[PDB]
């Protein structure tokens, strides 16, 4: 009966870890690749003032 | 007591759902409202029928089933149906953004937001139970919601009641009604991650459903509604035993016992008879003979495979209505003496039988007949490792292109995932390909 | 409860974003006061996905007008149903941008560009769900290419998981002389490559020759042409705004029929320009493509195709199986069942039934290849550089929008080209 509670328990533990292991590395990724994203948009927004500078300095 | 808690996931799960919870109420003479005259015991009891319906103190019989998708207008047709006084509004539980068919939505960025949730309403129904028995869980494979919110769920479940059983029925994809591309990946994602968290699995091939009605119901052009009201047949002839008495009902955890060799072995084949209309019906009786040797009959069968090529380790029927045992044994004697069924060498091959006394009930209006009697087989074989075969085809199509998978790495799963649910279902088929050879 | 936010920029934008809210207003019962005058629920059960309601049981387009040109706006607004439209969601300039991108992405349209979001955010506010923009531009002249291309890339700074959608109407030399066309397209094209999810490509060419060759018109119109467009945007987006059975949003579509992030432009076709298989038949054939492209000169790596009108849904699904089972070598085998089926009852106005094509083929590098042509032909002389220079733009940012556009070309033949063995 002890045996019978204990592998119980395990399985309940695993399928914790593993969600929660699970979940965590997702929540990286979609982070990491919205990051990424607003990240080319900066790199956008930074080559459209050097534009601008680059036409005010041409005058 | 032994209750049994259903959960219908998503859009497939939901309306499948609704013929479930009408049929049960047909065949319980609930109605609509709730009230159920021939109760005498008020606000509680320990009716076979309470496996499925719990008591309030107003007579009203209310299902023990959570509802759950992420958008809301399949929910909402159940929120203003026929049959919105029998659900309490806490049991039917909708978000604003669906899954868009992709199986790391549901799982992962719109899943967790309404997973607490679910639970606590699930954990509302469990602690009304006496002596809960376990899950039923409806979802298709091939919706975002379906899979990876299903997937989520079942994990979760594992969690907070431990090895409590847990069931399904699992809508397998066909190209033949209404499919997306990318069904074949959310049936791999999910049947690997639901794999360990499940005890039986009972799979429902869209394509069989289809064929059967275009065939035996002579519809052009089947509905969602045929497919749901035939299914619902299937479903309640498979909960017969836990919802009625009686000295001849075998207890479907009984057949289950029978059905699971291996953990892993854990997808029987349903096959029902007899699917006819009401216009073929007339003046025909069908026998117990002629609907168990339907049972054998492969275009009778919810997944499209071949059981003549390959091995039996279980056989059980479970037969309803006007059926006595007499009549039973001689079908069986008839069909050993005619079919190719053969067993593996590690099981005993006699075939476990189970009777109910109530008759099969339809739908007003319907497509199909009602008859005095009828049959549903479950049957553990592995030729129903085909359908995987099939789907696993597909996959591996699309994979080695990396088609469609930026969808998922853009929610955050990660191609490890993929590339370990396609090595779990090759190990799958590796297990049932095991299971088929004799022994030393 | 699932919002469209429709955006049009640009003379082109405007024009067909107009012929789009008169020929869909026309559907849902919708007169230009904003009133409904139907005769069916089923013209107002998804009537929010592109109309708010306002006081009066008003229906109002959720729609916001743009271009540097401000008589547009009076133009717009003295156009049947010009009345229809918010007031508030008119954003005009003053001095127009001479089919000179520079001017509309990065100098005149950069200075409007926040009046413009501020609107888009008014609008995005209020809706209870919002699945997504559409933007419908043309990407010859110099406002709706740069200008509109602007508003993507700050849309998607702002709304990064909502979809945007284009309906881009490529250049011709048969509808436009303007020479410095193909600049403005390619420039165009290398934004869209990176920040859309789908993009409609509606080709000049293709609509001139159907006018003049199929309809007989010897001399064709704006009109002419935009009447065309018109009848295949009612036709895409008929499936979110008619149900029926078909439960998505524009997510789960994207998600269908967009197999690789930068491939997404596809060609729409329309049928007729009749039995259920003349239906089918023409819809597929290359002269009733709205792309001047074979398909037949490529692969599809995916279909959609909606049929509208009362019709054997039978006859329909066994069409459908017909033409692709004779027609197999032009869809890719690698992607089963790629080819997806609506069926709406209500027809458009005029005809009993009808069919509209949206095809993601590798055919499509064709029309990536013509404007190429006429890319590098200027390309080559430097010739009109300084129209862009002058704005502060280096020759660098030409050589990259044209290496990302034949990177294009060569990815689409990639996937001509694999094989599942
Ligand atoms: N048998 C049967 N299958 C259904 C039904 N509804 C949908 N399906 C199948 O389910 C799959 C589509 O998944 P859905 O259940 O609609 O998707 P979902 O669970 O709502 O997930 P998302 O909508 O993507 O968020 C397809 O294979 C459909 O054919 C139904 O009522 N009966
Ligand atoms: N099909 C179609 N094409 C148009 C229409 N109006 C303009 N065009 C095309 O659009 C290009 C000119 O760009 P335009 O949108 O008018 O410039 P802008 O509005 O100032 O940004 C030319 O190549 C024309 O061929 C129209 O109503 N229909
Ligand atoms: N990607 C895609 N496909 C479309 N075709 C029809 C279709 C029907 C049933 C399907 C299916 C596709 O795929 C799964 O089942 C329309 C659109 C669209 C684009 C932009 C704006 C839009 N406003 C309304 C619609 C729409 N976008
Ligand atoms: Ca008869
Ligand atoms: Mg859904
Ligand atoms: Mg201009």
């Amino acid at each position: 009966i002890q045996k019978a509670i204990e592998e119980n328990n395990n399985f309940i533990k695993m399928a914790k870890e593993k969600l929660a292991q699970k979940m965590e590395s997702n929540k990286e990724n979609r982070e990491a690749h919205l990051a990424a994203m607003l990240e080319r948009l900066q790199e956008k927004d930074k080559h459209a003032e050097e534009v601008r500078k680059n036409k005010e300095l041409k005058e | 007591m032994r209750e049994c808690i259903s959960i219908h996931v998503g859009q497939a799960g939901v309306q499948i759902g609704n013929a479930c919870w009408e049929l049960y109420c047909l065949e319980h003479g609930i109605q609509p409202d709730g009230q159920m005259p021939s109760d005498k015991t008020i606000g509680g009891g320990d009716d076979s029928f309470n496996t499925f319906f719990s008591e309030t103190g107003a007579g009203k019989h209310v299902p023990r089933a959570v509802f759950v998708d992420l958008e809301p207008t399949v929910i909402d047709e159940v929120r203003t149906g026929t049959y919105r006084q029998l659900f309490h509004p806490e049991q039917l539980i909708t978000g604003k953004e669906d899954a868009a068919n992709n199986y790391a939505r549901g799982h992962y960025t719109i899943g967790k937001e309404i997973i607490d949730l679910v639970l606590d309403r699930i954990r509302k129904l469990a602690d009304q139970c006496t002596g809960l028995q376990g899950f039923l869980v409806f979802h298709s494979f091939g919706g975002g919601t379906g899979s990876g919110f299903t997937s989520l769920l079942m994990e979760r479940l594992s969690v907070d009641y431990g090895k409590k059983s847990k069931l399904e029925f699992s809508i397998y994809p066909a190209p033949q009604v209404s499919t997306a591309v990318v069904e074949p990946y959310n049936s791999i994602l999910t049947t690997h991650t639901t794999l360990e968290h499940s005890d039986c699995a009972f799979m429902v091939d869209n394509e069989a459903i289809y064929d059967i009605c275009r065939r035996n119901l002579d519809i052009e052009r089947p509905t969602y509604t045929n497919l749901n009201r035939l299914i619902s047949q299937i479903v309640s002839s498979i909960t017969a035993s836990l919802r009625f008495d009686g000295a001849l009902n075998v207890d479907l955890t009984e057949f289950q016992t029978n059905l699971v060799p291996y953990p892993r072995i854990h997808f029987p084949l349903a096959t029902y008879a007899p699917v006819i209309s009401a216009e073929k019906a007339y003046h025909e009786q069908l026998s117990v003979a002629e609907i168990t040797n339907a049972c054998f009959e492969p275009a009778n069968q919810m997944v499209k495979c071949d059981p003549r090529h390959g091995k039996y380790m279980a056989c059980c029927l479970l037969y309803r209505g006007d059926v006595v045992p007499k009549d039973v044994n001689a079908a069986i004697a008839t069909i050993k003496t005619k079919r190719s069924i053969q067993f593996v060498d590690w099981c005993p091959t006699g075939f476990k039988v189970g009777i109910n006394y109530q008759p099969p009930t339809v739908v007003p209006g319907g497509d199909l007949a009602k008859v005095q009697r009828a049959v549903c087989m479950l049957s553990n074989t592995t030729a129903i490792a085909e359908a995987w075969a099939r789907l696993d085809h597909k996959f591996d199509l699309m994979y080695a292109k990396r088609a469609f998978v930026h969808w998922y790495v853009g929610e955050g799963m990660e191609e490890g995932e993929f590339s370990e649910a396609r090595e779990d279902m090759a190990a799958l088929e590796k297990d049932y390909e095991e299971v088929g050879v004799d022994s030393v | 409860m699932r919002e469209i936010v429709h955006i049009q920029a640009g003379q082109c934008g405007n024009q067909i974003g107009a012929k789009f809210w008169e020929v869909i207003s026309d559907e849902h019962g919708i007169d230009p006061t904003g009133s409904y005058h139907g005769d069916s629920d089923l013209q107002l059960e998804r009537i929010n996905v592109y109309y708010n309601e306002a006081a009066g049981n008003k229906y109002v387009p959720r729609a916001i007008l743009v271009d540097l040109e401000p008589g547009t706006m009076d133009s717009v607004r003295s156009g049947p149903f010009g009345q229809i439209f918010r007031p508030d969601n008119f954003v005009f300039g003053q001095s127009g941008a001479g089919n000179n991108w520079a001017k509309g992405h990065y100098t005149e349209g950069a200075e409007l560009v926040d009046s413009v979001l501020d609107v888009v955010r008014k609008e995005s506010e209020s809706c209870d769900c919002l699945q997504g923009f559409q933007l419908t531009h043309s990407l010859g002249g110099g406002t709706g290419s740069g200008m509109g291309t602007l508003l993507i890339s700050k849309i998607r700074e702002e709304y990064p998981d909502r979809i945007m959608n284009t309906f881009s109407v490529v250049p011709s030399p048969k509808v436009s002389d303007t020479v410095v066309e193909p600049y403005n397209a390619t420039l165009s094209v290398h934004q869209l490559v990176e920040n859309t999810d789908e993009t409609y490509c509606i080709d000049n060419e293709a609509l001139y020759d159907i006018c003049f060759r199929t309809l007989k018109l010897t001399t064709p119109t704006y009109g002419d042409l935009n009447h065309l467009v018109s009848a295949t945007m009612s036709g895409v987006t008929t499936c979110l705004r008619f149900p029926g059975q078909l439960n998505a949003d524009l997510r789960k579509l994207a998600v269908n029929m967009v197999p690789f992030p930068r491939l997404h432009f596809f060609m729409p076709g329309f049928a007729p320009l009749l039995t259920v298989p003349e239906l089918t038949q023409q819809m597929f054939d290359a002269k009733n493509m709205m792309a001047a492209c074979d398909p037949r000169h490529g692969r599809y790596l995916t279909v959609a195709a909606v049929f509208r009108g009362r019709m054997s849904m039978k006859e329909v699904d066994e069409q459908m199986l017909n033409v692709q089972n004779k027609n197999s070598s032009y869809f890719v085998e690698w992607i089963p069942n790629n080819v997806k089926t609506a069926v709406c009852d209500i027809p458009p106005r005029g005809l009993k039934m009808s069919a509209t094509f949206i095809g993601n083929s590798t055919a499509i590098q064709e029309l990536f290849k013509r404007i190429s042509e006429q890319f590098t032909a200027m390309f080559r002389r430097k010739a009109f550089l300084h129209w862009y220079t002058g704005e502060g733009m280096d020759e660098m940012e030409f050589t990259e929008a044209e290496s990302n556009m034949n990177d294009l070309v060569s990815e689409y033949q990639q996937y001509q080209d694999a094989t599942a063995d």
